[PDB]
């Protein structure tokens, strides 16, 4: 039957917003002395389930938990 | 479980069915 | 007024013929025509189908 | 050297497009159609008008 | 003392894939180690960041966790099985792992004996 | 008490939800213990498709695969089956809800696909929609192989062949027990006097296009016998041709 021409028209959608790439985020969690003692920079979560593994996002005034959303002052 | 089997040629992964 | 010449023939898109296997000629072609119409016959209740019948 | 060959290929695709569709032109959305086709008019019939 | 350490380790790894007992990468290998549900730690000698290796060494030496060292991270990634295979079994994705932590063991009588003998020879 | 009227309020919110932020009591539903009672207070049968898409988003994002399995089996799948049966197509929000449910594949296969297949009343449109949904999502090889073993061992329905074919189109490395189950299922179709549709023939054809290099000669001749006993005027010569031009190993 009668086909169509398929008008093309150029529209640039290459520019799309993506979040920034953070490289090696484990290095700032712990500071180790030359002897080999580990110092924990970030606060440990005293929650019901995510304890002993989950750190705090360190705000300008407080701390935030990234799995159960616990907020401090 | 069937009777006609793979015969030969390697076992890469064992698979977890349980 | 009007009187175009070769309008439709010059309008129609040129489709190339496909390359196909050649036909048998002579006694072989008559043999193939005989074996198709009288030998491998399929029974039909009313026989309403032609040789070029499509759909 | 290859610019002439690119021109030949776009000529081929233009000839193929102008055979499937006689005088079909896509309207530009950047400029107005009444300006780009300022010199164009419509005929009720190509024979009698 | 029949088979080598570098076949017993991959047997332990295979039993760990069977029993879902690997914390692989960088941070699962660290946070599950810090939860003390983990047993063994494996580090690739070919590294780009040295205080990362120092941190892994400190984590191992904090609570007497044994450390194993392999040369290259791509070989360790092939060992773990982080490569996508075809129908024939030809790898096409090459991703290398740095820290491989074994949390659970499979009940073995040959590879476990070999790694225990190597550990008793080491310490 | 005070909790019950707040959850009646968010029940009233979710019945008219179109967009925007939800109340924070809704987003902490998986973290609570007695989730079933408050969920029945929220009345999931009267939810809007955008609200159920957000609920599936929340429930899939929060681990604990057994609870996601129970949510998919109890709430999401009946809504999908009700929406296909009445509207004859799936909604956009519910389609993205099933995709975000395939964010968790283990709860998805044992909660959405296998219960739908063992319900027996799975129609063809549901099969096409769910098969396209598993086609879009990249699936782990272990889960896909376990689901293919499941659907191979089950009793036959016409909707099952679409799922099997679209799982074979994933072109993953197959465990050999899975291929044994497939060949045994097809050889279980050897003595059936029922007329089989083109969907079953296309599933067999797909199995021969993709996995003819890993077929033993005995089951190869068995598949030729299968083609001999249950023929099609169009597909059976092509399956025979593909079986004839196959190299093992
Ligand atoms: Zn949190």
């Amino acid at each position: 039957a009668k086909k169509r021409k398929k008008k093309s028209y150029t529209t640039p959608k290459k520019n799309k917003h993506k979040r920034k790439k953070v490289k090696l985020a484990v290095l700032k969690y712990y500071k180790v002395d030359e002897n080999g003692k580990i110092s924990r920079l970030r606060r440990e979560c005293p929650s019901d389930e995510c304890g002993a593994g989950v750190f705090m996002a360190s705000h300008f005034d407080r701390h935030y938990c990234g799995k159960c959303c616990l907020t401090y002052c | 479980s069937s009777v006609m089997r793979r015969n030969e040629q390697l076992t890469l992964h064992d698979e977890r069915f349980e | 007024s009007l009187a175009r010449a070769g309008k439709v023939r010059g309008q129609t898109p040129k489709v190339a013929k496909q390359e196909k296997k050649k036909k048998k000629t002579g006694r072989a072609k008559r043999r193939m025509q005989y074996n198709r119409r009288f030998v491998n016959v399929v029974p039909t209740f009313g026989k309403k189908k032609g040789p070029n019948a499509n759909s | 050297d290859e610019e002439a060959e690119a021109k030949m290929l776009e000529k081929y695709k233009q000839e193929r497009l102008e055979e499937m569709f006689p005088d079909e032109v896509d309207t530009p959305r950047d400029v107005a159609a009444r300006i780009r086709f300022q010199k164009y008019r419509g005929l009720k019939s190509f024979r009698t008008s | 003392g029949v088979m080598d350490v570098n076949t017993a380790l991959q047997e332990v790894l295979k039993t760990a894939l069977i029993h879902d007992g690997l914390a692989r990468g960088i941070r699962e290998a660290a946070k599950a180690l810090d939860k003390r549900q983990a047993h063994l730690c494996v580090l690739a000698s070919n590294c780009d960041e040295p205080m990362y290796v120092k941190l892994v060494e400190a984590l191992c030496a904090e609570h007497q966790i044994n450390l194993i060292k392999v040369d290259d991270n791509k070989k360790l990634g092939e060992w773990v099985g982080l490569c996508k295979i075809d129908r024939e079994g030809k790898p096409r994705k090459v991703v290398g792992c740095s820290c491989v932590v074994v949390k659970d063991y499979g009940k073995e009588s040959q590879a476990k004996d070999v790694i225990e003998e190597y550990f008793k020879c080491k310490k | 008490p005070r909790v019950l009227e707040v959850y009646r309020g968010v029940r009233e919110v979710l019945s008219k939800y179109r967009s925007g932020k939800l109340p924070k009591a809704f987003k902490i539903i998986p973290a609570l213990s007695n989730w079933e009672q408050i969920l029945y207070v929220t009345e999931p049968e009267a939810w809007t498709a955008a609200a159920m898409y957000q609920a599936t988003r929340i429930f899939a994002s929060n681990l604990k695969e057994r609870m996601a399995q129970r949510f998919y089996n109890l709430v999401l799948l009946p809504r999908v089956r009700d929406d296909v049966a009445e509207y004859k197509r799936l909604n956009f929000h519910l389609y993205m809800a099933l995709k975000k449910a395939l964010f968790k594949p283990g709860a998805w296969f044992k909660g959405i696909l296998i219960p739908l297949c063992e319900s027996g009343t799975c129609t063809l449109r549901e099969a096409i929609i769910v098969g396209s949904i598993i086609t879009k999502c990249s699936i782990p090889v272990l889960h896909s192989s376990a689901a293919m073993l499941k659907i191979a061992e089950m009793e036959y329905s016409g909707a099952n062949s679409i799922f099997l074919r679209l799982l074979l189109d994933k072109k993953y490395a197959l465990p050999y027990r899975v291929l044994d189950a497939l060949v045994f299922h097809f050889l279980g179709f050897r003595t059936e006097k029922r007329e089989l549709p083109v969907l079953w023939h296309q599933c067999l054809l797909t199995l021969v296009q993709r996995y003819k290099a890993d077929l033993a000669t005995d089951q190869k001749e068995a598949l030729l016998e299968l083609l001999r006993l249950q023929p099609h005027p169009q597909l059976s010569p092509e399956i025979r041709r593909e079986l004839q031009s196959a190299v093992p190993r």
